[PDB]
Formats: structure tokens, C-alpha cells, sequence
């Protein structure tokens, strides 16, 4: 699963 | 009370539903909530409950969750085969009011799943022993019903308004939505642990749930990674639009997606951090500005507060241990360069913030002294001996 | 020769019975040996440092009665 980072 | 026959009858009413399902007509997306992986995936769990209670189906029969389960469990079940009865052609058609109460009883099959493995893991009855994530919510559950798996609902808003008060009947119908997942009127140890994970801290509760569940027009409760991107596609053209949703596969956990500078629509999650700090912190610093679109943002500032650090005192007995092994309580044992400031939830080890957050970007939410799931985790002070 | 304690959370301390020349792979399969826990699963500390299959107990200055910490996968 591909998600992303906190800005 | 669950006899050999009862739990018999919910398999082939199961093995139903799944045969409905298995419909090519269907065209339904492998994507979860999958009903096709859940319900033979709660035939399994069943029958480990089953093994493990060979010869003890006295203890089992009379265990008032279990009875619960099983009851709504061929409510559920029964509700699916009637569903497809009623407007068989409508269960084709894509996006109709009959195709989106499977998608809406699939949710419930994948809580009820998560709840059965929760509260039996490893087919063995752990309900009387579950433990809650956060201190002061396991506090409310043991002085309102002790060691209860499951309570009613009435029971569970009576004791909820002694601590939290309750405005109206419209607020307690709505809280009530969110928290009991398998929609069954009892509220379980397991549905108050998820409640009480997502709208910390406990202090301020309801709040916490009004300001971020009932009056956020972010708020998209349960939904998939791709209805995220989908719904933000309108808002491509509008940096700063941003919404926030629930997981199946990750219960008690939030998660939010917004659109950057560019666009690409990125989804993040904020991980044991109470959702209004990431918000707060996501609106000073521009990302999170419009939710769902709208101009109007909701100002948070009221929830976050700074507060102080919960404090641990070193006993005797623990300085004496330590300084045999030439090192104190205190010290992180993991990088051995800074103290301990933070607690996992709810096995209760600790370490320093910089090594957990190197653990969690690497090896993901699981404890690393024992493996045990990082459902949450507190900042904590060690005061030396 | 000499004993040596691994301090875990998934039950109480580990005395093991070893040697200066035993290899940190040697130490994984005796905590196998007592946990039954999968050495390539096993991450040994010793005062914050991560220890290395390859090397040995007497290359990071494992003496008698040293406290290694068990950190899991
Ligand atoms: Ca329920
Ligand atoms: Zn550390
Ligand atoms: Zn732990």
C-alpha cells in the first residue's frame, strides 16, 4: 500500500 | 444460547450470500470491504472459537458475546439474502440505493470480522481481559461495567453521560451511528476502544466528536482510497481542499486526503496524534484549508490546548536493578542517548520519541520488545530516583 | 565460559551460557534455543548499538555479566 507522508 | 445446530444454520445462510455474490452480473471490485474474502474468512475464525472450546460448549453456549455475535450474525446474513430479493436487477446497477446497502452491510461484516478476532484472538475468549488503548477511557469502562465485553446501549449512554453529558436525543442517535459498528444496539469494549482512539483526549470526549464528526463538513466517516481521490477530483483547480475519512482495515485510525500545490491528490495518515492537531498543524501552514471543497474551515484552537506530560516516578527497587546493569530506568535502551518519552498503548514499554518514530517510518505500528500493535501512544516525563 | 543476560518483553530475562569467540548468530540461535524466537527476526543491543551477525561477542566488549537488550523484526 502506497500512501504518503505528513506535510 | 449457541447450540451445534444455530451455528450450523448461519454457515449455509453464509454459503448463500456468497454464492449471490459470486454473481459475474455483480461485476463487484476485489477492494475491501470484500464480502467474498469476509464471510469465508468468519467461517474460519469460528470454527478456531469452536476447537478451542471442544468439549467446553457449555462455556461457549452461555458467553453472552458470543450469543450477541451469532444472533447478528444470521441477522446480517438474512438481511443480504433479502436485499438481493428485493430489486434483483437493481443489484446490477452500478451506483443504486439496493447496491449501496451491500456496500453498507459489507462495512459491517468486515467490524463484526475485526470485533469476533479482537475479542476471541486465537479462537480463545479474551473479552473479560481486552485491553483499551487509552488510560482514561479503560478507567470509565471498568468503574460503569467492570470487566463487560458488551453492554446495551441504553446501559452504555447512561453511563457515558454521568462523565460526558449528552445534549440532545438528535446528538446521542448520531453518536450512537458512530460508534456501534455492527450495528446490533450493544456497544463492545472493542466499539468504545475504536470511539475513544479517534476522538482522544477523553477529557473532552464529546466535544472532540462534535467539533470533528458532526459539525466538520470534512468529515466522509468510512471511506475507500479511492472515493478519497475520486470526491477531490472536483477540487483539482483549488489547492488547499482537503477531506478526512475512516478505514476498515485500520479501525481507530483517521485518515486524510488533500490536493498540492500541483494537484496528484496524496493521502497521509497521522498516526497516534490526536486528528485536530494534524488539522490545526495542516491549516498554519497551508494544506489543509478548504474541507470538502468549502470555503469556510473550522477553527480547532478550543480542542488543542497544551497540556501537561502524564509523569512516571522510578521506584527503589527499579534504581537498584538498574544500577547492577550500569544504567538507570529512565534511559531509552533502544539508541541509549536519550530518556524515555513516550508510552506505547496499550503494552505499556517505552523508549524515545526519535526511536520510535525511526521504528514506525521502518517495520511499520508494532512494538518493538514485543510486537504488540501500536493502537496508541502518550507522551511521558520519567522522574528519576 | 561466561554468562551473559538479554533483557526482552515478551518474557523474563535470558541467562545465557557463552563464550568471547562466539559470533552474534551463535547468541540468536541460543535465544532460538530458549524463545524459540527466528534469529533473522532477532536485533540485539548492547548500550544502544545494533549488533552484527558477523562479528563477535569480544569485538564490541561483551564481558561477563553484560545486559544485551532484544529488540523484535
Ligand atoms: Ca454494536
Ligand atoms: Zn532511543
Ligand atoms: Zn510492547
Amino acid at each position: 500500500d502506497g500512501y504518503t507522508p505528513e506535510p | 444460547t449457541v447450540d451445534k445446530k444455530m451455528v450450523e444454520k448461519c454457515w449455509k445462510l453464509m454459503d448463500k450470500v456468497v454464492r449471490l455474490c459470486q454473481n459475474p452480473k455483480l461485476a463487484l471490485k476485489n477492494s475491501p470491504p470484500y464480502i467474498l474474502d469476509l464471510l469465508p474468512d468468519t467461517y474460519q475464525h469460528l470454527r478456531t472459537i469452536l476447537s478451542r472450546y471442544e468439549g467446553k460448549m457449555e462455556t461457549l453456549g452461555e458467553n453472552e458475546y458470543f450469543r450477541v455475535f451469532m444472533e447478528n450474525l444470521m441477522k446480517k446474513t438474512k438481511q443480504t439474502i433479502s436485499l438481493f430479493k428485493e430489486g434483483k436487477e437493481r443489484m446490477y446497477e452500478e451506483n443504486s440505493q439496493p447496491r449501496r446497502n451491500l456496500t453498507k452491510l459489507s462495512l459491517i461484516f468486515s467490524h463484526m470480522l475485526a470485533e469476533l478476532k479482537g475479542i476471541f484472538p486465537s479462537g480463545l475468549f479474551q473479552g473479560d481481559t481486552f485491553r483499551i488503548t487509552k488510560a482514561d477511557a479503560a478507567e470509565f469502562w471498568r468503574k460503569a461495567f467492570g470487566e463487560k465485553t458488551i453492554v446495551p446501549w441504553k446501559s452504555f449512554r447512561q453511563a457515558l453521560h454521568e462523565v460526558h453529558p449528552i445534549s440532545s436525543g438528535l446528538e446521542a442517535m448520531a453518536l450512537k451511528s458512530t460508534i456501534d459498528l455492527t450495528c446490533n444496539d450493544y456497544i463492545s469494549v472493542f466499539e468504545f476502544d475504536i470511539f475513544t482512539r479517534l476522538f482522544q483526549p477523553w477529557s473532552s470526549l464529546l466535544r472532540n466528536w462534535n467539533s470533528l464528526a458532526v459539525t466538520h463538513p470534512g468529515y466522509m466517516a468510512f471511506l475507500t482510497y479511492d472515493e478519497v481521490k475520486a470526491r477531490l477530483q472536483k477540487f483539482i483547480h483549488k489547492p488547499g481542499s482537503y477531506i478526512f475519512r475512516l478505514s476498515c482495515t485500520r479501525l481507530g485510525q483517521w485518515a486524510i486526503g488533500y490536493v498540492t500545490a500541483d494537484g496528484n491528490i496524496l493521502q497521509t495518515i497521522p498516526h497516534n496524534k490526536p486528528l485536530f492537531q494534524a488539522l490545526i498543524d495542516g491549516f498554519r501552514e497551508g494544506f489543509y484549508l478548504f474541507p470538502d471543497g468549502r470555503n469556510q474551515n473550522p477553527d480547532l484552537t478550543g480542542l488543542c490546548e497544551p497540556t501537561p506530560q502524564d509523569h512516571i516516578k522510578v521506584t527503589q527497587e527499579q534504581f537498584e536493578l538498574y544500577c547492577e546493569m550500569g544504567s538507570t530506568f529512565q534511559l531509552c535502551k533502544i539508541c541509549a542517548e536519550n530518556d524515555k518519552d513516550v508510552k506505547i498503548e496499550p503494552c505499556g514499554h517505552l523508549m524515545c520519541t526519535s526511536c520510535l518514530t525511526s521504528w514506525q517510518e521502518s517495520e511499520g505500528q508494532g512494538c518493538p520488545f514485543c510486537r504488540c500493535e501500536i493502537k496508541g501512544t502518550e507522551p511521558i516525563v520519567v522522574d528519576p530516583f | 565460559s561466561m554468562h551473559i543476560f538479554v533483557k526482552t518483553g515478551i518474557g523474563p530475562i535470558i541467562s545465557l551460557e557463552v563464550e568471547p569467540s562466539d559470533t552474534i548468530e551463535n547468541v540468536k540461535a541460543k535465544i532460538q534455543d530458549k524463545e524459540g524466537i527466528p534469529p533473522d527476526q532477532q536485533r540485539l543491543i548492547f548500550v544502544g548499538k545494533q549488533l552484527e551477525d558477523g562479528r563477535t561477542l569480544s569485538d564490541y566488549n561483551i564481558r561477563k555479566a553484560s545486559y544485551l537488550y532484544l529488540v523484535l523484526r
